[PDB]
């Protein structure tokens, strides 16, 4: 993660399942962009999208509505071995 | 035969008369705290909490609305 | 409490966030600017994230 790239993998899982999933590309840019992946595993969507290209201190994930203050940040769960990293977000719905 | 480990604290009542046999006793609703905290917290405050020991922790209250 | 009526900027040197109860009393005033978090000299958890200080 210092001097190399990674790879982000934000897997939605789902006691109770009901999502769509959508995406949109409108802001300014942050030099990192990359489509998202899709799965049809039991009780885990993972989701793969490259955006790794700025060096990390922080490696947070909000989740809510930013326009009325609901927040939720969750923990990277990051496994660097060698050269190659990887990060892990596992979000339970 | 009760003894004074039994009978545990009232911390949303108070008593305001009791006979003089004991009969009828007579209790009030003390109102509820200025602060918004509950009463029960305001009682193990007042009293044998803690030995002046304390802790600081996250403490994982959720967010707010 | 106070209405801008214009955008301006609010000066804070070294600050520390706060965690709020979810009391009808609290009244809050001001957020943190939704990017920022805390942390310590000691290896502690995070104490708030973005815009929930």
């Amino acid at each position: 993660q210092d001097v190399h790239v990674s790879f982000p993998s934000t897997a939605g899982k789902s006691r109770v399942m009901i999502g769509k999933v959508e995406p949109r590309i409108g802001i300014d840019e942050t030099v990192p962009t990359t489509i998202t992946v899709e799965d049809p595993n039991e009780v885990i969507q993972v989701n793969f999208a490259i955006e790794s290209t700025n060096k990390p201190f922080q490696n947070t994930l909000l989740i809510g509505l930013p326009n009325k203050n609901l927040e939720m940040a969750f923990e990277p769960e990051i496994k660097d071995n060698g050269k190659l990293s990887m990060y892990k977000y596992r979000i339970d719905l | 035969m009760i003894t004074p480990l039994d009978v545990p604290p009232l911390d949303y009542f108070d008593e305001v008369f009791t006979s003089e046999n004991w009969m009828v006793r007579i209790y009030q609703l003390k109102k509820d705290d200025a602060q918004g905290r509950t009463l029960r917290d305001v009682g193990e405050l007042t009293r044998s909490s803690t030995k002046t020991r304390r802790s600081i922790k996250r403490p994982e209250l959720g967010l707010r609305v | 409490v106070y209405n801008a009526r214009k955008s301006e900027d609010f000066v804070f040197g070294e600050s520390s966030a706060a965690l709020l109860e979810n009391r009808e009393q609290i009244v809050p005033i001001l957020n943190a600017p939704r990017t920022s978090f805390t942390e310590s000299k000691g290896k502690c958890n995070s104490w708030t994230s973005g815009s929930q200080g």
